[PDB]
């Protein structure tokens, strides 16, 4: 019937205000009820927003619904962002016989200064390469916000196959890590002078590189 | 107050039969639709089933049109979805709500509960040592873990010993269904030749235990 | 046999005739518009209902709604078998895409003339449908 779309991901900071859109493709944003929904990982989601600008019991004065006819998207806003804030939110609607819910936009709440990724490649162990297995782990550790884009690459060329990276998760210290992992054979692993690991973080690489032992 | 409490679930295989339970209390059951909401892990939401106050009418999206059904019981005040010819796709957090029909949405949602269906047999992990790299003056060192079945996957440094910067790496899910993760610890750089370091691997789901010991190179 | 009761819907079948009809989808989200079957007989032989293109509530007719107040959410719902008291009632449905039509046969004379409402809901559209069914006429 149509579809609600949503930025994957927006970041704002404490006290700032943020709005985050919700646009149908087809048809009128006020022809049906919009309803958002705060979701905490691990955690139950909890309704914040229902028919299109009301707020139950509990939700804080900050959170507001509002729809935008010109832009054919609803927005939730939240003034004074805090920390607590930062969570998955979800846009909802319902046409007859199908409940449609947004791709969801995962708030960040930028509570620390810019850190860049500490990256750490290690090469196949000894041992890996004895069993006919050959793996390049990439560590990324100590980077905020939570999101980096991580590119190998065989020799000096990329690689399109073998990469397996893990979501970005949070670190003990509010700040964010995330690991990536390279198959290989070991007749890939000695025939390449050497393999390096990119990590790209807020439009900023860092690269690390490990050679056939 | 409102309160949803569901029940059922667990670790199924494909082509099985799962029926969640969802026992709903603080309200008058007849009145309000219910429905099921999932997650698929590194997904959205995504609903499953709704379903009248006496059922007098029932919804489904076309993904589990014909698998699932879902249906009510007035006296248990107990809200269920049955699950039958299951998939690896539909390992997800299953939700239980009650719901506004006049208005759209759903006001109360319940504790969730976790579906996971997979084909892959156990299988303990295959535990490989990370020769120590520089960070100089600072030495990153650490294990492996490939190739096992299912989470969770528990690392322990030196039986406890040693804690001060260990970071232990959140799995990746391999293609196959395999996971894969790392743990690493963060030393002094001149106790490289003095240090006895020994990362302790557990995976209860099969019962394997593998200590490894991690040497310079 | 006619359906005394109201096609909220545009489909126009000859499986289901209706004695009253309204667009919903013409209908303003924000009018308050209702749809009105009266029997006065003094014995009944007659087939209630609705088809709604949209969402029914409550599960009429089984369920129905007897308002006292201009809410937006009924919550105040009673059994049709309890307010009509006229004992064994024989309910209907039937399914035309998204049309849904919900009927009930009544047959002989009702105690107490009773009054019900049932509601067709199409996105933010919502027409009440209100029949009374008289005791003597
Ligand atoms: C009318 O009938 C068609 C075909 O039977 C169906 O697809 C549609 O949902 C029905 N209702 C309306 C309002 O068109």
């Amino acid at each position: 019937q149509f579809v609600l779309s949503q930025p994957n991901s927006v970041s704002t900071n404490l006290g700032s205000t943020v709005k985050l859109l919700c646009k149908r493709s087809t048809g009128n944003i006020g022809s049906n009820y919009v309803s958002w929904y705060q979701h905490h990982e691990g955690r139950s989601p909890t309704t914040m927003i229902y028919r299109d600008d009301q707020r139950p019991d509990g939700v804080p004065d900050r959170f507001s619904g509002s729809i935008d006819r010109s832009s054919n998207s609803a927005l939730l806003t939240i003034d004074n962002v805090q920390t607590e804030d930062e969570a998955a939110y979800f846009c909802h609607s319902y046409s007859t016989g199908m409940y449609i819910f947004g791709g969801g936009t995962k708030l960040t709440v930028l509570g620390q200064p810019k850190a860049a990724p500490s990256v750490t490649l290690f090469p196949p162990s000894s041992e890996e390469l004895q069993a006919n297995k050959a793996t390049l782990v990439c560590l990324i550790s100590d980077f905020y916000p939570g999101a980096v884009t991580v590119a190998w690459k065989a020799d000096s060329s990329p690689v399109k196959a073998g990469v397996e990276t893990t979501t970005p998760s949070k670190q003990s210290n509010n700040k964010y890590a995330a690991s990536s992992y390279l198959s290989l054979t070991p007749e890939q692993w000695k025939s390449h002078r050497s393999y390096s690991c990119q990590v790209t973080h807020e439009g900023s690489t860092v690269e690390k590189t490990v050679a056939p032992t | 107050e409102v309160q949803l409490v569901e029940s059922g679930g667990g670790l199924l295989q494909p082509g099985r039969s799962l029926k969640l339970s969802c026992v709903a209390s603080g309200f008058t059951f007849n009145n309000y639709w219910m429905s099921w909401i999932r997650q698929a892990p590194g997904k959205g939401l995504e609903w499953i089933a709704s379903i009248s106050n006496i059922g007098g009418t029932i919804y489904y999206p076309d993904s589990v049109k014909g698998r699932f059904t879902i249906s009510r019981d007035s006296a248990q005040n107990t809200l269920y979805l049955q699950m039958n010819s299951l998939r690896s796709e539909d390992t997800a957090t299953y939700y239980c709500t009650r719901d506004l029909r006049m208005s759209d949405y759903f006001d109360y949602w319940g504790q969730g509960t976790m579906v996971t269906v997979s084909s892959a047999s156990t299988k303990g992990p295959s535990v490989f040592p990370l020769a120590p790299s520089s960070k100089g003056g600072t030495a990153a060192l650490g294990c492996l873990v490939k190739d096992y079945f299912p989470e969770p996957v528990t690392v322990s440094w030196n039986s406890g010993a040693l804690t001060s910067g260990v970071h232990t790496f959140p799995a990746v899910l391999q293609s196959s269904g395999l996971y894969s993760l790392s743990s690493v610890v963060t030393v002094p750089s001149s106790s490289l030749g003095t240090q006895t370091y020994i990362c302790n691997v557990n995976h209860k789901p099969s019962n394997t235990k593998v200590d490894k010991k991690v040497e310079p190179k | 046999k006619v359906i005394h009761g109201c096609n909220f819907s545009s489909n126009v079948s000859s499986k289901h005739t209706f004695t009253d009809s309204l667009d919903i989808s013409l209908v303003d989200d924000s009018a308050h518009i209702s749809c009105n079957v009266h029997l006065s007989e003094p014995k009944y032989n007659h087939l209630v209902g609705l088809n709604c293109p949209g969402d029914i509530i409550p599960d009429c007719f089984f369920q129905v709604y007897q308002p006292e107040s201009e809410e937006l959410e009924p919550s105040n719902i009673v059994y049709l078998d309890s307010q009509i008291n006229i004992g064994d009632i024989e309910y209907y449905e039937d399914a035309e895409g998204d049309d849904k039509i919900k009927l009930f046969g009544i047959v002989g004379s009702i105690p107490k003339t009773t009054s019900f409402t049932c509601i067709c809901k199409k996105d933010k559209k919502s027409a009440y449908m209100t029949v009374t069914i008289d005791s003597a006429g």
